[PDB]
RNA sequence: GUGAACAGCCUCUAGUUGAUAGAAUAAUGUAGAUAAGGGAAGUCGGCAAAAUAGAUCCGUAACUUCGGGAUAAGGAUUGGC
RNA sequence: CUCUUAAGGUAGCCAAAUGCCUCGUCAUCUAAUUAGUGACGCGCAUGAAUGGAUUAACGAGAUUCCCACUGUCCCUAUCUA
RNA sequence: GCAGUCAAGCGUUCAUAGCGACAUUGCUUUUUGAUUCUUCGAUGUCGGCUCUUCCUAUCAUACCGAAGCAGAAUUCGGUAAGCGUUGGAUUGUUCACCCACUAAUAGGGAACGUGAGCUGGGUUUAGACCGUCGUGAGACAGGUUAGUUUUACCCUACUGAUGAAUGUUACCGCAAUAGUAAUUGAACUUAGUACGAGAGGAACAGUUCAUUCGGAUAAUUGGUUUUUGCGGCUGUCUGAUCAGGCAUUGCCGCGAAGCUACCAUCCGCUGGAUUAUGGCUGAACGCCUCUAAGUCAGAAUCCAUGCUAGAACGCGGUGAUUUC
């Protein structure tokens, strides 16, 4: 009545309410501002989140005590195979908010994209864009215009891209399938670009490159219904008390006559959507490079896959983006790849590095070897083998 | 970057794996994982314990 | 850290809480440090205030030199058992909590050191390096 | 049988296998455990927990109604062959 | 020497489970003690089988500290039924 | 308790930098009284713990105007409640008092917030000792010790979770409304510089770190162990061996995975418009004046960007739409 003495509140009330997401692929809610004056690009990436490893690598930072010497980074591998472009939205200006108007498909979809329309395809006669394809016919017309239409009108353009999300060890057949904002010059010119890309792939190293920031878009890894202790780290009551412990004492004064939105309460915890930013690209691998995972350091032929195969994921043989640091949702986990709303300049953000070793142990146990080879070495005959 | 060697079980040790324990005199100790550090621990000697 | 201080300490993971005794490890007389208050320090509700490798404390003498005993004393963390990681990846620890003895402005009490040092207090403060043995 | 033992633990004779059941394994509980570093800073208060513990050999203060205090305290030892 | 009302607190003990003032004053123990202990005593209102003082042994009694111990706490995590 | 008006006086000189007597106008409702309206077929006391929110008479932090402002340090004052406001010793305490850290350790409200939330130390039943009082039974707003803390499964609120009906079903989207977040310190350098007789002694820009908070995450290190996964051990039972049972998971060492810790690591955006204030042009008033008209700069503020939900009676684009 006036509280003894003074505390911050548990928890972020700008991360309400702490529900469910709606769906398990986070919503890019934002794409950077558009430079119209520089070639059409794609603004994000789809990929899926594979695992984490180890780096080392000299720091380069002027007046650090770390400064030319070697520190150890976590790093997270995000399996990046290319995506496939099958539509162009084009979006109007209103005053009631950005609206589409039309949405022009390829001429052909394939299973992967076409799966992702359907909840029984075992049993399904897969109709899905049949009548459609047929508007390819006509020498173009039909599509012709709509492109036509989206040129003319429309404001923003963004393409429909989906996973190819056979190229990855997942069990999972349906693709991913998202909208991604054409920041590229011109509203014709990427409708054009949109146009000569239907049906064609597109490879992460066209949008994103070494030492670029970039934000991570996810729904963040699930927990079920928790109590409020965990939930927003409220501070256990003492051992001593009735009815159990991990609760708050008092829900509220008895005036308002309300429990109020802003006290802590059980329920979901996990699943959530969340943007996180400022993620600097440490690698960006290529899947035919059967070095991907070396230096110009340790020289070793060994591809970014750890011994044992990524835990809970199995192999990369893909392109990768490899990330410093950490990002949210799990392994499995579908993530949106989004570069920076703005122009970092942080010198930490500007700072550019490369790699000197890949930790490659195996990550199912305290792995001591990083190559098959190096095992064989230590070891000597065993009595497998020979 | 240094692989350093665990000075009970003779394991290589990669950079920032195991732990290094800094003696009362100074000797440094280090362990490759939780178990060299625990047989250590115990008093255990490496020429004994056959997987070394 | 503290007051006194030559340059900045990356986050070492704090061992010390108030009401730890550490060993007193320079020649001044001192047996135990206790540790009263951790200069560096800010606050939250029911959190101890706790010390770490190269943070000067406020600290009482329990046992020794009674010339030396019943008042508050600034002193200096020079080797802590818990462990810690350090920007190199490496999680190492000393095998004892241990301290010495020194005025505001970081000059020691006593002339020598005995154990190893950690470096993150050799950098710290400069007559602790100055008199320390070896060091990590 | 173990062991100091009518203890505890396992067994033979005899007797039971009866006290709604199925599928899950959220929160919060009730009962049972463990925790890096610190060590009572928690609290009206060490409440609750933890630590000690059998035996053999050594050793054992003040005080005392000379009976005690005293397993004071503090230590070494302990399997198998 | 005197008054009330018969006498006028001896031996002891004491801020005591009896002291208002009062968290008394001094000393001790602590970084710090409305706590503890040793002292002091014109003691509101200690005091002699309405028993006073001392006291070894004993105590699921009240109280203070020390070692050991530790999830009491810093600061929470995990597991079983 | 808090704030004014007058200005005799203080303030070397000087009423008003900072203060301010005699008097005098007020404000507040965490003081204490006064009252006795509600409740005596019941509204569960004090303190603490926990947690949310609000006030501003602002302690810190942002930007300013004053000074008996040289510098440093302070003090008065404005816009400010955006954001913090702690760790201990003694006491049941609130309060009080010391130690100690700190940017600072402001003050208050929400049935003197908060007991089907806890605790039960104090108060205030019945046991009991003492002192005072009383012939006594007993009494004491005196000391002392021991003294059972009940119920939610209902409504609502709050947290989360499904869901009928708008041809059907699916995929991609919009964004009204509501929420919203970051915080504070130090070091290097500027510089032993500006200022100063000296003693002393700043700041902006730039750099590296840290505090409090928040959101994730599990490479690594650490914790957990019914992986009853491997091994070791006691006692018994299966004639022995092999291999096993029982000992409420028998015990011990290691122990993958999962979970998880400022005990671990990563991440926490940038535009506008304003307040105070300082000014420009400029009358009123041929002078003057930041203000009347007009106008520049301007804050931890606000509004957007960004971030979280997405109206289950707000909406767009798109695919396929039944012969058995």
């Amino acid at each position: 009545s006036h509280r003894k003495y003074e505390a911050p509140r548990h928890g972020h009330l700008g991360f309400l309410p702490r529900k469910r997401a709606a769906s398990i692929r986070a919503r890019v809610k934002a794409f950077p501002k558009d430079d119209r004056s520089k070639p059409v690009a794609l603004t994000s990436f789809l990929g899926y989140k594979a695992g984490m490893t180890t780096i080392v690598r000299d720091l380069d930072r002027p007046g650090s005590k770390f400064h030319k010497r070697e520190v150890v980074e976590a790093v997270t591998v995000v399996d990046t195979p290319p995506v496939v472009v099958v539509g162009v939205v084009g979006y109007v200006e209103t005053p009631r908010g950005l609206r589409s108007l039309t949405t022009v498909w390829a001429e052909h979809l394939s299973d992967e994209v076409k799966r992702r329309f359907y909840k029984n395809w075992y049993k399904s006669k897969k109709k899905a864009f049949t009548k459609y394809s047929a508007k390819y016919a006509q020498d173009g017309a039909g599509i012709e215009r709509e492109l036509a239409r989206i040129k003319k009108y429309a404001s923003v353009v963004r393409v429909l891209v989906h996973t190819q999300i056979r190229k990855t060890p997942l069990a999972q057949k349906k693709a991913h399938l998202a909208e991604i904002q054409l920041n590229g010059g011109s509203i014709s010119e990427k409708v054009d670009w949109a146009r000569e890309h239907f049906e064609k792939t597109v490879a992460v190293d066209s949008v994103f490159e070494q030492n670029e920031m970039i934000d991570a878009i996810a729904v963040t890894k699930g927990h079920g219904f928790e109590g409020v202790t965990h939930r927003w780290g409220t501070k256990k009551l003492p051992r001593k008390t009735h009815r159990g412990l991990r609760k708050v004492a008092c829900i509220g004064a008895w005036h308002p006559a309300h429990v109020m939105w802003s006290v802590a309460r059980a329920g979901q915890r996990g699943y959530h959507s969340r943007t996180s930013i400022n993620h600097k690209i440490y690698r960006v691998g290529k899947g035919d490079d059967e070095a991907n995972g070396a230096t110009s350091f340790d020289r070793t032929k060994k591809t970014i896959t750890p011994m044992g195969g990524f835990v809970h994921y199995g192999e990369i043989k893909n392109d990768f983006i490899m990330v410093k640091g950490c990002i949210p949702g799990n392994r499995k986990r579908i993530v949106t790849l989004r570069k920076s709303l703005y122009t970092n300049t942080s010198r930490k953000a500007l700072e550019e590095v490369s790699l000197k070793w890949i930790d490659t142990a195996s990550k199912f146990g305290k792995g001591r070897f990083q190559t098959p080879a190096e095992k064989h070495a230590f070891m000597g005959t065993l009595k497998k083998d020979l | 970057m240094k692989v350093e060697i665990d000075s009970f079980s003779g394991a290589k040790i990669y950079p920032g794996r195991g732990t290094l324990f800094v003696r009362g005199d100074s000797k440094i100790f280090r362990f490759q994982n939780s178990k060299s550090a625990s047989l250590f621990k115990q008093r255990k000697n490496p020429r004994r314990i056959a997987w070394t | 850290s503290g007051n006194g201080a030559q340059g900045t300490k990356f986050r070492i993971s704090l061992g010390l809480p108030v009401g730890a005794i550490m060993n007193c490890a320079d020649n001044s007389g001192a047996r135990n440090l206790y540790i009263i208050a951790v200069k560096g320090s800010g606050s939250r509700l029911n959190r101890l205030p706790a010390a770490s490798l190269g943070d000067m404390v406020m600290a009482t003498v329990k046992k020794g030199k009674p010339e030396l005993r019943k008042k508050v004393m600034p002193a200096i963390v020079v080797r802590q058992a818990k462990s810690w990681r350090r920007r190199d990846g490496v999680f190492l620890y000393f095998e004892d909590n241990a301290g010495v003895i020194a005025n505001p402005k970081g000059e020691m009490k006593g002339s020598a050191i005995t154990g190893p040092v950690g470096k993150e207090c050799a950098d710290l403060w400069p007559r602790v390096a100055s008199n320390s043995g070896v060091v990590v």
